[PDB]
């Protein structure tokens, strides 16, 4: 097999969708730190 | 007392003596291990005994040392080595002489050779194995059973053991394989073993394929192997052909491709499914690689460097033959087709997607006529193929040309959703969802929007086979509508979008379809819950009362799930229960981010009480424990400083999660939550800072944790220093020494995965230093009297960043972090750092390169660095 996860959104499932959520949270936290440090930088 | 008598109990339905004898022989296997091994080998080597008894004995020998688990296999290997050398010789000769003599097709003796050699080869034992096997194959007087057994063992060797130990012996074994592949061999069973052996041994012969004469001979035997009367040799030879495509593509130019082009096309056209599958896979792998090399060619072109390796555009040249066949084979499905089943029709449909991506514009002229003709044909097979082909063409070509076609074919799409055949309805739901994701301009328009919603909501009550598929279309439509509205009033949330009219209706339908009794099939419940999450996340201002109603329902379902925890009776029930809990927490996270502060306060008490109950009842896997962690994290972010009322109850569970060496992902989530906790509850984490500091240091002390945990430990150290302020002097020296030790680490440059790990470690180290300096900088315009505490270590700081600037392996993040540091010590100390950077003038390359990077982070921070540096460059 190794290709069935491409046919008609069959790949989308609990494990795959959890991975996308985790990366979303990490990106949001990383972005939040950026502007908070930017404003404290006084520039 | 003969071992054959007890061996027959293994195959007999009675098993009372099965386990009894097995445990007795296992007690022998630990105490009288040479005795048990020798007697078993003697029985296997006796042709007079029943051959089923010999097979049973061979199974015992294999199971005595083989193991699927790598750790169990490793200790079993050490157990084998822990025996007298003469004792192992008593059975090594028996195994190497028993094979082939048995008149069986399975040839269980080949398994025994595989297990012993996979352990003795690493320790350079049994040096006569390879010469003996080669002699057996190459001997002209060998019988069919002799050769069939030997090739089976060779393939078992290549598959099982690692490729490192056979790199030097690859040339010897290859000559044996191709000798059994030539057409002069009478039997086909031997030829089948030869093809199978070469499949698992293609990695060893990298140097052999480099040779020209060897390569030409190698493909000659496999090409003549495909055109064979039998089918098993035919399919097996094709799998060999696709593997060579995937790795040794460069050498295919020299008349290699013109030979394969005839065989592969015929293979796809064949009515037999297996040969058709391999033909499709071969023409999909070339497209898959062609995409990757095209990326490399563009990257080199934009960098001004000639490409490392180029392509010949095989897929582009031969598309006019693949497309007519690929469309035709789509009309081969059956109404009673399993959803989880690899078929030539499914493979053809998937392959069409990569065809579109490889060639964006050249595909449409060869597929548009087909879909036009068979879009209304009475047979549902051809109607299904036409609509399925429509979805694949969306990705590749430029949407500007596609707009006339999609807008013209929209009226025929909606009526297809009411086709009497469920299969056509399923494909219709998929293709309308794709048309929304890729071409939302045609989907969001006044004429077609209202009928689209009418059919979409109507489909939510259909059978699960299509009901799951249409649900994902709703999520795509909501995202398109949310992006369609552009308020541009700095509010960042549009007041009203096209979905505002019937927002409450579709939300109500998604709520009830989740509670369907048959949501297990086709992951209907999992799909339905997620589209609800995307709907709520993509809600507008007007839908505020609607999202308030959904929060009440979601909270109600959480309390219900508590009761289902008490009663459980099966493992499958546990899996369903855990999945439901994970989805419910996922939805709660999204609604909490959307809801206003006022409503967050009243429901916070119930949310925390339910969340801690899930963590307390750790009767399941780590998914429930992990999910509750970041669920609290998003609650803290939206609550602000009001979370202080929950510190006394959250403290014991935070320590439990932090002190857990197993489940490294769960420990990772707890670490991330600490950083959010200090940010929101700033200047108030002091009573809880000492415990989390000690717990973090203990986890950093040991080594058997996952490597990914370490960098985040350093990042939270810097964030804590920023939050607490000047009170970090208690642990200032300890964290500084730990950071200094971790910073001076070097790993081999060849391993890219180690390179990325070390680069991420560098980023966390740099970010920690920025937080350390900012902690003592203070809010006031002047430097605080605590900033000289880190003064002695400034020289090591500049030496470290100089080391980073020396390496060309710097990524886009390390440069930004380093530039942020340089500005920080520039504004923290002042006059003294001018001499320090003077002694290391090579840092200027980092300052200039910080602006050339496309990332705005490096440009802004380096601009700050050069601005303040120039103040001290000409201050007098």
């Amino acid at each position: 097999a190794a290709r069935l996860h491409r046919f008609k959104n069959k790949g989308k499932d609990s494990t795959e969708m959890r991975r996308r959520r985790i990366e979303v949270n990490v990106e949001l936290r990383k972005a939040k730190k950026d502007d908070q440090m930017l404003k404290r930088r006084n520039v | 007392m003969e071992l054959i008598t007890i061996l027959e109990k293994t195959v007999s339905p009675d098993r009372l003596e099965l386990e009894a004898a097995q445990k007795f022989l296992e007690r022998a296997a630990v105490e009288n291990l040479p005795t048990f091994l020798v007697e078993l080998s003697r029985v296997l080597a006796n042709p007079g005994n029943s051959q089923v008894a010999r097979v049973a004995a061979g199974l015992q020998i294999k199971n005595s040392l083989t193991s699927k688990d790598p750790d169990i296999k490793a200790q079993y290997q050490q157990r084998w080595l822990a025996i007298d050398a003469n004792a192992r010789r008593e059975v090594k000769n028996y195994v190497l002489q028993t094979l082939g003599t048995e008149t069986y097709r399975p040839s269980s003796a080949s398994q025994c050779v595989a297990g012993i050699a996979c352990a003795e080869i690493p320790v350079n034992q049994w040096p006569e194995l390879i010469p003996q096997l080669v002699a057996n194959v190459t001997n002209p007087n060998s019988t069919e059973h002799m050769k069939e057994s030997t090739l089976e063992a060779i393939g078992y060797i290549c598959q099982d053991i690692d490729p490192e130990q056979l790199q030097d012996k690859s040339n010897e074994i290859l000559t044996a394989i191709i000798q059994g592949m030539r057409k002069e061999e009478p039997s086909n069973n031997v030829k089948l073993a030869a093809t199978n052996a070469l499949l698992n041994s293609l990695e060893f012969t990298k140097a052999n394929f480099d040779k020209e004469s060897e390569r030409h001979f190698i493909m000659q035997v496999v090409c003549e192997a495909t055109q064979c009367p039998d089918t098993r040799v035919r399919v097996a030879a094709l799998q060999n052909l696709v593997k060579i495509m995937s790795l040794y593509y460069q050498y295919m130019e020299t008349y290699m491709g013109p030979a394969l082009f005839a065989i592969t096309i015929e293979a796809m056209k064949s009515d037999i499914d297996e040969v058709a599958l391999q033909g499709i896979e071969f023409w999909s792998n070339v497209c898959d690689e062609e995409m990757d090399l095209a990326i490399e060619a563009s990257e080199a072109a934009e960098q001004g460097r000639p490409p490392e390796h180029t392509s010949k555009f095989y897929a582009k040249g031969a598309l006019q033959y693949l497309v007519p066949i690929l469309t035709q084979t789509l009309t081969k499905q059956d109404e009673n087709d399993d959803d989880d089943d690899w078929n030539p029709c499914k493979a053809a449909g998937v392959c069409l997607m990569l065809l579109a991506t490889c060639c964006e514009d050249d595909i449409v002229p060869h597929v548009l006529p087909f879909i036009k003709e068979h879009i209304k044909n009475p047979d549902w097979r051809y109607r299904d193929a036409a609509v399925m082909a429509f979805g694949c063409i969306l990705e590749g070509p430029e949407p500007s040309q596609l707009k006339p076609l999609v807008i013209q074919a929209m009226p025929t799409l909606i009526e297809l959703m009411k086709d009497p055949s469920v299969v056509v309805r399923d494909t219709a739901a998929w293709t309308v969802g794709r048309i929304c994701e890729l071409l939302p301009e045609a989907a969001i328009n006044d004429v077609y929007l209202a009928p689209l919603l009418q059919c979409l909501i109507e489909g939510l009550s259909a059978e699960p086979r299509v009901a799951s598929n249409v649900c994902w279309a709703f999520s795509s439509l909501a995202e398109a509508a949310y992006e369609a509205a552009d308020v541009a009033d700095d509010q960042e949330e549009p007041a009203t979008y096209c979905l505002s009219s019937s927002f409450e209706l579709i939300v109500q339908k998604l709520l009830e379809t989740t509670d369907r009794p048959d949501g297990h099939q086709n992951n209907l419940r999992s799909s339905a819950y997620e589209s609800l999450m995307e709907i709520v996340k993509n809600s507008a201002k007007d839908c505020y009362p609607a999202v308030q109603k959904t929060t009440l329902v979601i909270m109600e379902r959480l309390q219900q799930v508590l009761q289902m925890e008490s009663h459980i009776q099966s493992t499958s029930d546990r899996i369903q229960f855990n999945d439901l809990q994970s989805l419910l927490c996922a939805t709660l996270q999204n609604v909490l981010r959307k809801v206003q502060h006022q409503d967050a306060l009243q429901i916070s008490d119930v949310v925390m009480a339910s969340l801690l109950r899930m963590f307390q009842s750790t009767a399941g896997s780590g998914g429930v424990q992990e999910d509750a962690l970041m669920a609290v994290s998003t609650l803290v972010e939206v609550l602000g400083g009001e979370f202080l009322k929950y510190m006394e109850a959250f403290k014991p569970f935070l320590g439990i999660g932090l002190k857990n060496y197993a489940e490294y992902q769960v420990c990772l989530a707890a670490v991330g939550l600490v950083g959010d906790l200090c940010r929101a509850l700033q200047s108030n984490i002091i009573p809880f800072c000492d415990e989390v500091m000690q717990l973090l240091l203990e986890n950093l002390g040991n080594e058997n944790v996952h490597r990914s945990v370490k960098p985040q430990i350093l990042s939270v150290f810097g964030d804590i220093a920023l939050a607490i302020g000047g009170e970090f002097k208690k642990y200032l020296e300890v964290v500084l020494n730990t950071l200094q030790q971790a910073s001076q680490a070097q790993v081999d440059k060849s391993d890219y995965d180690m390179v990325d790990y070390l680069n991420e470690l560098r980023e966390s180290c740099l970010e920690a230093y920025t937080g350390i300096v900012q902690g003592l900088k203070g809010d006031q315009e002047n430097v605080h009297p605590d900033v000289m505490l880190v003064q002695p270590r400034v020289e090591f700081i500049l030496s470290f960043i100089d080391h980073i600037a020396g390496d060309e392996d710097h990524t886009d993040g390390v440069v930004a972090c380093a530039a942020g540091l340089i500005g920080d010590l520039c504004t923290a100390f002042g006059k003294d750092v001018l001499k320090l950077v003077e002694a290391r003038p090579m840092i200027h390359e980092l300052l200039t390169e910080g602006r050339r990077s496309k990332t705005n982070k490096a440009k802004t921070l380096a601009t700050w660095a050069t601005k303040e540096l120039r103040k001290l460059k000409n201050q007098a």
